[PDB]
């Protein structure tokens, strides 16, 4: 509820809506080791790892999106070798849980959460036990907070989505599905490249097309650059084709192997 | 560590450290729960500006560290305190925050007058900015929760000569009655009650609800009623819904505060009851929380159209008689 309408004067909007061409440039670093395809599969894999860590710890979906945004922002400008993404994932949850005022997840509870989820949900990718202790999380947190320039508050599409479907008067038909599509958008770069309401519109368009509901006139009546919305629809429609062909469980151990490794000291 | 060494030495090299950038030792200006605050100029040339440099109490990114950072990183209004920069110190894990140095506050000003009345153009300006800042915070659904003179900073000499700056540092004199009757939830109206107490404090130089020291606080209530009078059912209908209501009915008798009211109080302190200033104060100091005006509505009060108009500079371009903050 705090800062709820400050988007256009936000740190989110003024510093963390990145240009795509700048984003893919600093990505060429890891593209020498991983291909373009492999890199986006990685992104899905960790979107799903942060999800399970949220679920396991009992946390609202808003806290998971924030966490997921902190993970993107870090590796948006830094290489996958810099800090281990297995360390960086729970660290983002740990920080998000603080920023989103649900509380500090305890030393024991956070580390059991990491240990259990990789052991349970992702056994195929990780045959050795989760290695990091709490001192690690605490260290990585500082590096994460410095990298974000202390930009902690994060806007997500779920609020504008809701407001929109209530304005339509078909909340029951569309909200369950539209909300899911929005979750699925975190498998992509979209949260770094578009304001949340745009992603909200985009998803909401798909929902209506998947549910055969005509909402042309409602959409026509909005004062938004519909060209930009079509960009996001394009990407949503594709991620689902990405989903179909991607066989996460069979492939990811090989892909995690290809990641550029950290260099320990001299 | 299994964390990249080049990445670690680059960021370490490039990282700014508070003690390299700022000269601050010996110049402590405040203790408190939430940290130690130092008055800090820069070592390296390019500044005449002092800065409030605050070492947060404790290690790591605590819930209090995280919150303070989260919010002030977003907030921009000329009457909220401004966060210039955060310093994370990897060695000891202490978090430092920089804030532009406000020479004075309303605790020190009122006290200074209380050692010898508080000029009226200044009084009306002080309130107006306090309102403009709090309206901004309320607009963004951000409640202060503990307003009082110690937390109204006022900038000294410089490009912001005499401009109120709302702050939070770390008594029950500025608390609304519902909080004292155990309201389990902070609200916008609770802030406006606190602004009411300050205004009255400014006009008279005494705290309106001055008092010696669970959520229920008896003696503090006795004072409100000694000043304000006991609320009629009609004045505050849902007083009965307050959790410590029957206890109120146990310890107090309406008749005790018969024939005593805010007009009779302010009359005693030479504030005229048919003044715009009083008529506003009254609307801030309303007992039923949902019958107080909002910050926006108070800014639109004709008190601020009455001569003299409030000035951006609280000090009216005058010489400042208040002393600079002592070290410790
Ligand atoms: C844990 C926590 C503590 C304080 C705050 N907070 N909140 C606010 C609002 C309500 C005005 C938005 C402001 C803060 N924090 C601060 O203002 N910190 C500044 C410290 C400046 N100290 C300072 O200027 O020193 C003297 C005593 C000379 C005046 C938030 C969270």
């Amino acid at each position: 509820k705090a800062m709820a309408g400050n988007f256009w004067q936000s740190s989110h909007y003024l510093q963390w809506i990145l240009d795509k061409q700048d984003l893919l440039k600093e990505r060429q670093k890891d593209l020498k080791f991983l291909s373009e395809e492999e890199y986006w599969k990685l992104q899905i894999f960790f979107t799903n790892v942060i999800q399970a860590l949220g679920e396991h710890l009992k946390l609202r979906q808003q806290v998971i999106a924030t966490a997921t945004v902190y993970f993107k922002r870090f590796y948006a400008r830094y290489s996958l070798k810099s800090i281990d993404p297995v360390l960086m994932a729970p660290t983002c949850v740990f920080l998000a849980s603080k920023v989103e005022e649900f509380g500090v997840v305890s030393n024991t509870r956070l580390i059991a959460a990491a240990t259990s989820v990789l052991k349970t949900r992702f056994s195929y990718a990780f045959p050795k036990e989760f290695p990091y202790r709490m001192n690690h999380i605490l260290e990585c947190e500082f590096y994460l907070l410095e990298l974000m320039d202390c930009c902690l508050i994060v806007y997500h599409p779920y609020r504008p989505l809701l407001q929109y479907v209530q304005d339509m008067g078909q909340e029951d038909m569309l909200l369950p599905l539209a909300w899911r599509i929005v979750n699925d958008t975190y498998r992509t770069d979209l949260c770094l490249l578009y304001p949340p309401f745009m992603i909200a519109l985009a998803c909401l368009h798909v929902a209506c097309v998947v549910q055969q509901k005509d909402a042309r006139q409602w959409f026509a009546e909005l004062s938004v650059d519909m060209e930009k919305i079509l960009e996001i629809i394009r990407v949503i429609l594709k991620l689902y084709e990405q989903w179909k062909n991607f066989d996460e469980r069979k492939e990811m151990a090989t892909i995690l192997s290809k990641m550029p490794k950290p260099k320990p000291p001299p | 560590d299994k964390m990249d060494y080049d990445f670690k030495v680059k960021l370490s090299s490039e990282r700014e450290r508070v003690e390299d950038l700022f000269e601050y030792e010996g110049c402590k200006v405040g203790r408190g729960t939430y940290g130690h605050v130092y008055k800090a100029k820069r070592k390296d040339g390019k500044d005449d500006k002092d800065y409030a440099l605050k070492q947060i109490e404790g290690t790591g990114i605590s819930m209090s560290a995280c919150r303070e950072i989260a919010l002030l990183r977003e907030l921009k209004h000329p009457n909220v305190i401004s966060l210039q920069k955060v310093f994370l110190s990897h060695a000891d894990r202490k978090v430092w925050l920089l804030f532009d140095y406000a020479e004075h506050d309303l605790w020190h000003i009122i006290k200074f007058h209380r050692a010898s009345q508080l000029p009226r153009g200044m009084v009306k300006s002080l309130l107006y900015q306090i309102l403009d800042g709090i309206h901004y915070l309320h607009a963004n659904w951000v409640l202060h929760r503990d307003l009082k003179p110690a937390n109204i900073l006022v900038m000294g000499e410089g490009p912001e000569r005499g401009r109120v700056k709302i702050a939070d540092m770390g008594t029950f004199w500025y608390r609304a009655p519902e909080l004292l009757l155990g309201a389990r939830h902070y609200t916008k109206a609770i802030d406006i009650w606190a602004i009411g107490c300050i205004f009255a404090e400014l006009l008279t130089s005494e705290p309106i609800f001055h008092c010696r020291q669970n959520p229920y606080h008896h003696d503090q209530l006795d004072r409100i009623f000694n000043v304000m009078g006991f609320p009629a059912d009609k004045d505050w209908e849902d007083i009965k819904k307050m959790p410590e209501h029957s206890t109120l009915m146990k310890d107090f008798r309406r008749n005790t505060y018969t024939n005593c009211s805010l007009i009779k109080y302010m009359e005693k302190h030479k504030v005229k009851p048919d003044s715009k200033a009083f008529h506003l104060l009254q609307k801030l100091l309303t007992m039923d929380p949902i019958k107080r005006i909002t910050s926006e509505q108070a800014m639109q009060d004709p008190y601020f159209l009455e001569d003299p108009l409030p000035t951006s500079d609280v000090f009216a371009g005058c010489q400042i008689p208040y002393p600079k903050r002592e070290f410790l």
